[PDB]
């Protein structure tokens, strides 16, 4: 852990002395890290959402640029985490929504069969479909999607 | 016993279903192997493989048996891997026009179409919804038509009358400990709805094509030729033909009103020769044996249908020399017109129909191409406003309106929870649940509602 | 024989449609 | 390579004027024309082949009496008795025959096959040196659009 | 030729309004406006 040069003296002090070492030297790192990632991990993730709700809804501040300046540390770590789901909420308001996505959920959406068949949904809309049920066979579509995706995954 | 063996069967599956494509592409070279080793027969009224040293005669045979067995793995493999999709989405159709439109309530369907009719003896079992992730789909549909017709007249043919009259008197102090016993699960099982799952498989175009690939694959231990049929196989099974296969089956109808008008234009020819070419139609051989006349109707079309369009140079030169008088002229006009009206401006409309269909089809691909990478899917603003920033489009349609967002939204909505919603969460999940769409950005974005 | 009973094979089907 | 071995035999000195093409490219805009599409020229050939071989297959197994093309007769040959020798018949002579294959071959005058052969070679024609060629055809016309 | 009459006839017609001439774009800023526009407000059935 001190070979990586990623942890200082005092973060690896801190990895030191936060180790279980049960008179034994030695430390089942499946549960440490199940235990000290988990929730930090969730935690970290609202933080995250957070910090880009306040960025995103008040720029032009240095206030918050130099928070930001020393948040993209841990602000990185979440961006293929964080989605955008700019919907109509409040009478003409555009809310930009933020929500979780699971790695599962990220890993099953760059197989080649779901690749194809949103290449060939958007093929087949845009030549022949409608206006009146352009969202509603795009959710359709998404249903459909979703269900084989978790058929995948459960195989 | 009964988990052990459980546990594997749902392996085994699961393998043939994660293998479907791989055993597809092996069954497909294994009849490619059969094919090119029936490139050595002979005759002896008797055919007879006799052109080697061995070793081809008996492979023959165990290659039909290997493509027959890994045929029935794919019949095995497909109903695991892409029934419960279709089922899937026949369920969840069936379900929202009952629901949303009272369909075999006050719209009952007509005879022009299967499905509606079809999808009769499902909704009426007790598995009905066995995949849509939720079951009350019943209870919204009695408690939307519950009181605008019979409370009873709905569960009379939507099931579980009886059930649910069982349920709410078992509600008060009587219910008893259901047993369970092994070999005896029949009974529990559904047989309507098993029933009405295999006539939606039989229906499934993708399984009556394998199910016809089974029945070439078998006739071939009959006959060792039906295996050629197989070959069909590169182009119907798998999708890499489609870009050149899809511009003779782009038209369609056009073709058949082609082969429609050229057949009654051969025919008018053929009556007119009938009825002021009797001396030229002469086709003897070593002299004074008269034969393939103009002496009868059926023959004299088939001759005009089967040597005037392929002759490549109209029927003028299959026939007599027309030197004689009172038709030198209207013998030259017949086989001119025929020549300029037959073999040259009705194969030039097969050819062009041929032509435009691969105009057609990249056209179909570029205004693809441009509107989704000119436009927006979600919101359709357009790519030249968002080129203000430098690199905005894909960075909107990358983090903004990515679909794969709105996707994993929607799972996150299903899946997690329904009192925890935020304020957000819960609208658009209101929305939802009464299927409006309006929370999609129609015409504006965050960018085009501030600066 | 097969040169000349599929096309009257191929009308006596369309009787149905001239009793009509 | 080619200039060398011009001196071993004065004739791979043709080989040279395919440097008219490749080196100068006053020839691309009509060599781009076959160029172009590539693949769809390889699956084409990879599809006409297999339904040649069909329409071999099935005139194996039903028009043993037509293949008999000989001489002055009583010379039976180039005829079915071999898959491949009537998969290269049909390769060689039904593709270029310009009518089809029913040019080439006897007559259909036999009973129970008057009508089959007619549609095995009306087929032939239509599906072999019509719609695959056509698709050859536009293939290049395409290009130059 | 004819081919492309008929896209030009589609696009004119599904594009534009018969009547006023303003253009598709324009209608379809409320959701699902210019079907709406061409069922009720420029209807030729309804001058007829
Ligand atoms: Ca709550
Ligand atoms: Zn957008
Ligand atoms: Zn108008």
């Amino acid at each position: 852990m001190e070979s990586h040069k990623h942890y200082t003296q005092s973060e690896t002090e801190f990895l030191l002395s936060c180790a279980e070492t049960d008179e034994n030297e030695t430390l089942d790192y499946e549960e440490f890290v199940k235990r000290f990632h988990e929730p930090a991990k969730d935690i970290g993730f609202n933080v995250a959402v957070l910090l880009t709700n306040l960025s995103e809804h008040m720029p032009n501040d240095t206030r918050l640029q130099t928070f930001l300046e020393l948040a993209e540390s841990v602000l990185n770590y979440f961006q293929p985490f964080l989605g955008r789901i700019e919907i109509m909420g409040s009478a003409k308001r555009i809310e930009r929504v933020y929500f979780e996505i699971s790695e599962s959920s990220r890993t099953q959406w760059e197989k080649p069969q779901v690749k194809e068949s949103k290449r060939q949904f958007i093929f087949d809309v845009v030549n022949e479909g409608g206006e009146k049920e352009k969202m509603e066979l795009f959710v359709n579509f998404c249903e459909d999607t979703i269900f084989e995706m978790q058929l995948a995954a459960q195989i | 016993f009964w988990k052990k063996i459980i546990a594997y069967q749902q392996k085994l599956l699961n393998y043939f279903a994660r293998n479907f494509y791989n055993m597809r592409m092996l069954a497909l070279f294994v009849a490619f192997a059969i094919n090119f080793i029936l490139l050595f027969y002979k005759v002896s009224v008797h055919y007879v493989l006799e052109e080697s040293s061995g070793y081809m005669e008996p492979t023959l045979r165990i290659l039909a048996i290997l493509h027959t067995i890994i045929s029935f793995f794919c019949i095995i493999g497909y109903y695991c891997l892409a029934v419960p999709l279709v089922i899937f989405k026949r369920e969840k159709e069936v379900a929202r026009k009952l629901e949303f439109d009272g369909l075999y309530i006050t719209e009952q369907p007509s005879e022009d179409d299967i499905k509606g009719q079809w999808d009769r003896l499902v909704i009426n079992t007790q598995s009905f919804p066995n995949n849509y992730w939720d079951k009350f789909v019943k209870r919204k549909v009695m408690d939307k038509y519950g009181e605008f017709y019979g409370r009873d007249r709905i569960s009379e043919l939507l099931g579980m009358d009886k059930a649910a009259l069982d349920f709410s008197d078992a509600r008060e102090k009587k219910k008893p400990k259901k047993d369970s016993s092994l070999s005896a699960v029949l009974n529990s099982i559904d047989v309507k709805y098993q029933m009405w799952k295999l006539g939606v498989v039989f229906t499934d175009n993708s399984f009556l094509y394998l199910a016809w690939y089974m029945t070439m694959s078998v006739l071939g231990h009959y006959n060792n030729f039906f295996f050629a049929a197989h070959l069909l196989d590169i182009a119907m099974g798998f999708k890499t033909l489609r870009t050149i296969l899809s511009s003779v089956t782009h038209n369609g109808k056009q073709l058949v009103l082609t082969v429609g008008l050229l057949a009654v234009v051969v025919y008018l020819y053929t009556v007119v020769a009938f009825n002021f070419f009797r001396k030229f139609y002469n086709k003897s051989e070593d002299g004074d044996t008269p034969d393939m006349k103009c002496d009868d109707m059926l023959t004299c079309y088939m001759f005009h249908m089967y040597v005037g369009v392929r002759a490549g140079g109209g029927i003028g030169d299959e026939i007599e020399d027309p030197a004689g008088d009172e038709y030198e002229i209207y013998r030259i006009i017949f086989d001119i017109t025929f020549f300029f009206f037959v073999i040259v401006i009705l194969l030039a409309i097969i050819q062009g129909l041929i032509i435009d269909a691969f105009g057609e089809l990249r056209d179909q691909q570029e205004q693809v191409k441009e509107d989704m990478e000119t436009k927006c899917f979600i919101c359709g603003i357009g790519n030249d406003y968002f080129d203000t920033v430098p690199h905005g489009f894909e960075t909107h349609t990358l983090q903004e309106h990515n679909l794969a967002n709105y996707l994993f939204f929607l799972m996150y909505l299903i899946n997690k929870d329904e009192t925890e919603h935020t304020g957000q969460e819960s609208y658009v999940w209101k929305m939802y649940q009464e299927r409006c769409w309006e929370f999609f950005p129609a015409g504006d974005c965050f960018r085009k509602q501030y600066e | 024989m097969t040169v000349k009973d599929m096309v009257l094979a191929f009308f006596s089907s369309y009787w149905s449609v001239f009793v009509t």
